[PDB]
Parts: C-alpha cells; structure tokens; sequence
C-alpha cells in the first residue's frame, strides 16, 4: 500500500511556495520511481513534471517553469514547491507513480525509439486556493 | 468536454478527437466525478490488473482505426469521465493529456 | 552502358524550372528521432 499520503497548507497567498507532501509507505522508495500530478475545475489535467535517480527536475514548458520540484530521501517525502504562485493556480495538486515504459519502433542500436513514461498508482489530492487571503 | 448519450447494456466505442499520425501508444483513465482517477488500458492492448474484461483494448494495425476505446456492458459504475492519452512519433514527447472526452448515459436503471 | 543511359534519360522530364528558392524546414520533433528529411516549400510554374 503506497498511500502518497499529500499534505499541503491548504491556504497561500501569491508569490509564495506551496508545500505539499508525498508519502511513500507500504513499500520501498528507492525501487520504482515516484512523480507529480495536477488538475484544476473548469480545465485538465496537468502534470508538473519528473524527478528521477538522478533528481534533474524536468520541468514544463507551458508554466514558465515557476515551480520549484524535488524530493528527498530523509522523511520519504516528495517535495514539490511553487515560487511565486499567481492566483490562476487555485485547484487541486495530486501525487503520481511512473513506469519508465521502453517503447520499440525501430532499431535499438540508432536511437530509433523512445520512452513512454506511463504512470499507475495515484494519490488523492489537496486543493488550495491562492489570493490575497492566506 | 464533449457530451454523449448511449444506452444500457451495449458495447461502446471512445474515440478521442486528435488523430494518431505515426505509430500510437494510447492510454486510457477513468476520471470519476469528485474523486481520483485510474487508468483503463495502456500499451493500447495491455489492460492493468483489476480491470474487468467489459474494458477492452483496440489493437494497431499500423493506420486505419483511430485510438478506439472498446467498452462493452457499461453498467451503474461507469458514469464518469475518460481520457486519451496517447504517444506517437510525430508530436514527439506527447507532454499534453489531450482534450476532455465526456460521456452521459441515458435509459440509466 | 553510357550511352544506354544517356539514351533512355534523354526523352524523360526536363527538371530546369526545380532551381527555384526553396523555402525549407525541419520535419523532427524530438532530436534524432530519424536532416535527412527537409520540408521545402517553393514555387512552381504550372500549365498556366
Ligand atoms: C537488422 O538489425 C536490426 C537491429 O535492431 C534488427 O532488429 C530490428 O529491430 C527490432 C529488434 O530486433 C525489431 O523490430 C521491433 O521489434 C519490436 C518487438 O521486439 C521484440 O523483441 C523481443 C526480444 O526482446 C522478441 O522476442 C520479439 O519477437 C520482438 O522482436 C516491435 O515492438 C517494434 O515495432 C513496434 O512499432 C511498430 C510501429 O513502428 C508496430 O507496428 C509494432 O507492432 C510495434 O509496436 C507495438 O505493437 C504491439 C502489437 O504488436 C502493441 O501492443 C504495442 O502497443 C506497440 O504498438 C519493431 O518491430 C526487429 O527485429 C527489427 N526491425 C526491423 C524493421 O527489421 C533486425 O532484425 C535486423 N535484420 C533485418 C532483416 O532487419
Ligand atoms: C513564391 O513567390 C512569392 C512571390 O511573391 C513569394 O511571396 C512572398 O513570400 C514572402 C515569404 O517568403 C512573404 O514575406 C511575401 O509577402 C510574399 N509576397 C507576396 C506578394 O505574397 C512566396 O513566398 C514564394 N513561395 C514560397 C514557398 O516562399
Ligand atoms: C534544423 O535545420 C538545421 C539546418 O542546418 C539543422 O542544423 C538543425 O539541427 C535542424 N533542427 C533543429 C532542431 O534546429
């Protein structure tokens, strides 16, 4: 049971970090690798981006890249954080798993593939909203 | 999102708007109202353990049929939304989920 | 076989009116997912 236990402070205010939590229990952390996952009421879905091994934090071109992603070992937290929120980001944040899926299409030996990063277990989700109220 | 009506007890065909240029990878989630999603079937055949065989996949004949979501026997748990997700050759790195597939089934029991 | 080229080339499409500017672009997304496969859109003079 990996219950990606998020807990954020649920008020903020703009241009400040929002700090939700990602708990990994029931298993192990550094076996299968572990991501993010955002939507909003009215809109989509959207994804914040990728941590993996080697922690380089990619990052999503349509957010400006305002975000600030990471995660640390210690308290078998993800860490993900928002540097100067605007008030357009008032939805819900949620925690995401990935499967670095190896998609075949070609000849290995040319770089004639590439990688699907698919995703299967899911959190549930804090919303905060972001104003002059915090 | 876009509104659709079917009837009960009958095999139903999702289609999401975006064509599939180049080999696809499509993924399926179930976005219940309210509450968090799960997924249907990825690899485009490979459904996930506990998942009922009334979700079935569509297969690649290389072109041809679009990314088809195969659901035969909707019943009182399927009132939802769905998603298509789906990676080819020519968008690159699919970075965006894609539009928003509704359904809403009439004749409900 | 020169000759024999040279002969059945001869009565084919003349390609002169081709040098033309052509206003060409990268097809690929991601890198190197194939150059080697250059977009050019140019003009052409047609039957008119
Ligand atoms: C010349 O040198 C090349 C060097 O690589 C030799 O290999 C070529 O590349 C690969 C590897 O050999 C092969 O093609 C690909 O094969 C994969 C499947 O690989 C599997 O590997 C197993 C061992 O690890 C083996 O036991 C299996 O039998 C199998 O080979 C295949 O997935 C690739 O194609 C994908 O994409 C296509 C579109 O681009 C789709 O049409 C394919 O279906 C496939 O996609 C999946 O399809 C599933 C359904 O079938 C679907 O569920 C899923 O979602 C995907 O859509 C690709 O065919 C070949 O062996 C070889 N390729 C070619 C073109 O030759 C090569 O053999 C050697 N000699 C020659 C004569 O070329
Ligand atoms: C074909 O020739 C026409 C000649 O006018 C080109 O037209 C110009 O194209 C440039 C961009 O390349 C524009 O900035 C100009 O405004 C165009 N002029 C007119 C009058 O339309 C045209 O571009 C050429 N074909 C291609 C593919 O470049
Ligand atoms: C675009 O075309 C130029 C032509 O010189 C090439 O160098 C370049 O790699 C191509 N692709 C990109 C991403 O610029």
């Amino acid at each position: 049971q990996v219950q990606l236990q998020e807990s954020g402070p649920g008020l903020v205010k703009p241009s400040e970090t929002l700090s939700v939590t990602c708990s990994v229990s029931g298993d192990s952390m550094n076996n299968y690798y572990w991501t993010w996952i955002r939507q909003s009421p009215g809109k989509g879905l959207e994804w914040i981006g990728y941590i993996s091994d080697r922690e380089s934090a990619t990052y999503n071109p349509s957010l400006n890249s305002r975000v600030v992603i990471s995660r640390d070992t210690s308290k078998n937290q993800l860490s993900l954080k928002l540097n100067s929120v605007t008030p357009a980001d008032t939805a819900v944040y949620y925690c995401a798993t990935a499967r670095r899926g190896q998609r075949i299409y070609g000849v290995v030996s040319f770089g004639e593939f590439f990688y699907y990063y698919s995703m299967d277990v899911w959190g549930k989700g804090t919303t905060v909203t972001v104003s002059s109220a915090s | 999102v876009r509104p659709l009506s079917v009837a009960l007890g009958e095999t139903a065909r999702i289609s999401c708007g975006r064509q599939a240029l180049g080999s696809r990878a499509v993924q399926w989630y179930q976005h219940r109202p309210g509450q968090a999603p799960i997924l249907l079937i990825y690899n485009n055949q490979d459904r996930p353990s506990g998942i009922p065989e009334r979700f079935s996949g569509t297969p690649d004949i290389n072109f041809g049929t679009r990314a088809t979501l195969t659901i035969s026997g909707v019943e009182a748990g399927d009132e939802a939304d769905y998603y298509c997700h789906m990676w080819d050759s020519r968008s690159g790195f699919s970075w965006s989920f894609g539009g928003a597939t509704r359904l809403t089934v009439l004749g409900q029991p | 076989i020169i000759s024999l080229w040279d002969q059945s080339l001869k009565p084919c499409v003349k390609l002169t009116p081709l040098c033309v500017t052509l206003q060409c672009t990268n097809v690929t997304n991601n890198i190197t997912d194939d150059g080697e496969l250059k977009n050019c859109s140019f003009n052409m003079t047609t039957e008119l």
